[PDB]
């Protein structure tokens, strides 16, 4: 019954190693991150 | 049983797995480990165990030669069915390490075995069906590499009726394991693996391809897959040529045999040992560095040792030395930055070994990144956002300028570049930071690097009758950011021709089949100096420097040449800084100031037309 | 004098390779004798190692002591003969101990 339920906010992010130190001839690695509730809409892409 | 294993009961796999023979071979392996020794009488394996324990390592390297000479039968059985005796010898090594070091299980519950010195060598194209499920030693080139993934080792299961956590169950690395009975519920219902209470290990997949050198004419290089586990991950990177000893086996899982068509099976290699077919230093060579630095004439000593395979061009070599050492950056109150990298431009006629200089710099420098304005290059010059060929994920990749931060960027054929790349270099040289606004990403990246470039004049031949500005397609904004402009003219001279010709022909005849510091020490010298030296200035040279600058300004304005501007003074100071650095000293000397004055003044004068150049030669004949 | 030799310069160890296919009971019996000899030599203070190397001075062995020349060069006893290191049988070791008069029979909360 959706009229009497409560929900929250969930979000995904991708984190990449700093491009300066990548080894030559390689593509940089990255990881997936999950955050929720009050840790959503805190950063924007490009931030360190 | 005692060395009666020569009698065979059935196929080798069936024979080896019998318990009594298992104990027999276990004890025999124990005797090998605890009694082997070479002629010298030193405990090879005892010392190996000692170093392993003290270092807190996890694997024993073993020599197939020793094993075969001692207990040949074991070596043959190993070549035939390596799968089982790897486990047997693992337990042997575990108990031996427990005997030496107590409670090693507290830190490591397993010690692996890495075989070595396998006698037979194979190429990836020689494998056939008779080599399946055996020990092989191949050699190839790494072509692609995946990330590191966790793989189950000790799995635990949750019962969903009673919340019981079932105990450890080993994962054999052959198929996934399952359970069907709950000790407390006496049930068989659902189960789920417990992520938090599981112990994993490392997993990686690599692609090997035959080395292009060895393939016979008219055929293609084959390739294979390789599996690395535990501590073998991230040991080799793409482009390195390696030898791998491992177990050759099918992908028995495949997908399924309901597939239509012929029943063909794929194959892989499970790696056991991997081996490739530096700038760190120590006190022993640090005292050596200091001893060499204390010597006089160290500047010429270093300069003479650059690009040994090229004759002459001392100005080129000294410029390369100065830009390869580099100065010291500065920042006044964090509001006025001064760069510390020296920029050199080469401008020469065809057939001058400019590309050879660039290749030598690439091989010698710590962090050198190559690129070109035309041709095939592993990387471009502009930052971008690209899809990943394998992981199918967006990635942000900077150009060679970004990737070579705190390093050197080499550009070949500088004059044939396009609009985007020229803009990128202009930005990097002017600001040392590359902006980017793409795919929702807005940011800036550091690009502090030293640039070395090569080019050719308009028409392929230098016109000494005109100023340098009109001999190239480059524009003044990009030409003024350099500080060492080298111009090479292919003027014809007899003696030079004989010297160069004898050089080249003698090199060729040596290369037919049938003073300078050693390079290995030199690279460490560069690294240590750059890491540990930061020369300073003395306020007693201001009079000399100011008088020189005033004199140059006056003469230049009198002769109506390219203006002399404080950029030249800054370059002089930077070059003197680099010169002082190369001596390992902490202060700048009048000798270094003299050398920097020489270099800068010569570079400026050499780039003028004939009349102006001749006029200035007399004026600045003091140097 | 023998005790001085022992507690100063006697590095010892025991061969773990046997020349007879004994049953588990007899193997355990000789192992118990081995342990008794270990404790006996410990009482006299000679070092007992865990691996053969040229430094060792006595090896104590069950196998034959008259047929070393027939063994392999890689063989431990062959190495001992080459290095002039002293080889004892278990009976010889027991005799030596008896002659030196080493008696073998004898938080929560
Ligand atoms: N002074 C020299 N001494 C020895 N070999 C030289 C010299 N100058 C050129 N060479 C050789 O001649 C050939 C010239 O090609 P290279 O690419 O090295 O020259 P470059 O000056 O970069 O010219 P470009 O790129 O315009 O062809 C190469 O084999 C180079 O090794
Ligand atoms: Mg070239
Ligand atoms: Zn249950």
């Amino acid at each position: 019954i959706h009229e009497s339920s409560k929900f929250i906010d969930q979000q995904f992010l991708k984190l990449q190693e700093i491009p300066e130190l990548v080894p030559v001839g390689e593509m940089p690695r990255n990881l997936t991150m999950t955050c929720d509730r009050y840790l959503t809409n805190k950063v924007i892409p490009g931030t360190r | 049983l005692e060395s009666l294993s020569n009698v065979k009961a059935n196929s080798y796999s069936e024979w080896i797995t019998q318990p009594n023979v298992s104990r027999t071979i276990a004890r025999e392996l124990k005797s090998f480990l605890l009694e082997y020794t070479d002629e010298t009488g030193r405990s090879v394996y005892g010392a190996r165990i000692r170093t392993l324990g003290e270092m807190n390592s996890e694997s024993l390297e073993v020599n197939y030669r020793h094993l075969a000479e001692s207990k040949a039968i074991l070596a043959l059985f190993l070549a035939k069915c390596p799968e089982e005796m790897l486990k047997i010898f693992d337990l042997v090594a575990m108990e031996a390490t427990e005997l030496h070091y107590p409670d090693y299980a507290r830190i490591h519950s397993e010690i692996h075995v890495r075989i070595s010195d396998f006698p037979t060598i194979y190429s990836l194209r020689e494998l056939r069906e008779s080599n399946l499920s055996s020990l092989v030693r191949v050699t190839g080139v790494v072509t692609r590499r995946t990330g590191v993934f966790p793989q189950l080792k000790y799995v635990k299961f949750n019962c969903l009726k009673c919340g019981s956590i079932l105990g450890p169950f080993f994962q054999d690395s052959n198929e996934e394991i399952r359970i069907s009975f709950c000790t407390n519920c006496k049930s068989k219902g659902p189960f789920r693996v417990n992520g938090e209470k599981t112990v994993y290990r490392n997993y990686q997949r690599v692609t090997l391809q035959e080395a292009p050198g060895t393939v016979p004419p008219g055929r293609l290089p084959r390739h294979r897959e390789v599996i690395l586990l535990a501590d073998l991950v991230d040991v080799s990177k793409p482009g390195e040529e390696v030898e791998v000893t491992g177990i050759y086996k099918n992908n028995y899982d495949g997908n399924l045999n309901a597939k239509n068509g012929f029943p063909v099976f794929a194959t892989i290699i499970e790696a056991n040992s991997i081996k490739r077919r530096v700038f760190s230093w120590t006190e022993e060579e640090e005292r050596e560095f200091r001893k060499i630095s204390r010597d006089r004439g160290i500047i010429d000593k270093i300069i003479s040792s650059m690009a040994p395979s090229i004759y002459g061009h001392r100005d080129i070599k000294t410029a390369v030395a100065c830009s390869l050492f580099g100065g010291v950056p500065k920042n006044v109150n964090g509001k006025h930055s001064i760069r510390g990298d020296i920029n050199v431009l080469l401008l020469g006629d065809p057939g001058t070994a400019k590309s050879q200089i660039l290749k030598y710099v690439e091989k010698t420098a710590h962090r050198a990144v190559f690129a070109t304005g035309q041709g095939a290059s592993a990387v471009g010059l502009t930052a971008s956002v690209r899809k990943d060929p394998i992981t199918k994920e967006w990635t942000l990749e900077g150009g060679a300028l970004v990737l070579a931060d705190k390093g050197v960027c080499l550009i070949d054929e500088f004059d044939k570049m396009n609009d985007q790349d020229r803009t990128s270099i202009h930005e990097a040289m002017e600001q040392q930071s590359i902006s980017i606004s793409k795919a929702g990403i807005v940011t800036t990246l550091q690009a502090r690097c030293s640039i070395i470039a090569a080019a050719n004049p308009n028409g392929g031949r230098y016109n000494s009758t005109l100023p340098l500005a009109q001999n190239v397609s480059l524009t003044e904004p990009i030409l003024s950011r350099f500080d060492i402009l080298c111009v090479v003219r292919d003027l014809v001279d007899e003696e030079a021709d004989e010297r160069l010709a004898t050089f080249v022909v003698d090199s060729h005849v040596r290369s037919h089949p049938e003073s300078p510091i050693p390079q290995e020490l030199l690279m460490k010298y560069i690294h240590y100096a750059r890491t540990k030296i930061y020369p300073k200035l003395h306020q007693m040279d201001m009079d000399k420097v100011s008088r020189v600058y005033a004199d140059l300004r006056r003469e230049s304005i009198s002769t109506g040449s390219f203006p002399i501007t404080v950029r030249h003074l800054e370059s002089i100071l930077r070059i003197a800084e680099s010169f002082a650095k190369m001596r390992l000293s902490e202060f700048v000397s009048s000798y270094d100031l003299d050398r920097a004055i020489k270099v800068v003044v010569d570079s400026f004068v050499d780039a003028q037309k004939v009349s102006v150049r001749r006029q200035l030669r007399r004026s600045f004949a003091i140097y | 004098n023998w005790k001085k030799i022992m507690k100063r310069d006697s590095r010892i160890y025991f061969d773990i390779t046997d020349d007879v296919e004994m049953n588990t009971y007899n193997k355990s019996k000789m192992d118990k004798r081995r342990d008794l000899l270990k404790r006996g030599f410990l009482t006299l203070g000679a070092q007992i190692t865990q691996f053969f190397d040229t430094t060792v001075t006595i090896v104590i062995t069950r196998r034959s002591v008259e047929n070393i020349y027939l063994l392999k060069d890689t063989d431990i006893l062959s190495r001992a003969k080459k290095n002039y290191m002293k080889v004892w049988s278990y009976e010889k070791a027991a005799r030596f101990l008896k002659n030196l008069d080493v008696d073998l029979d004898h938080y929560f909360k």
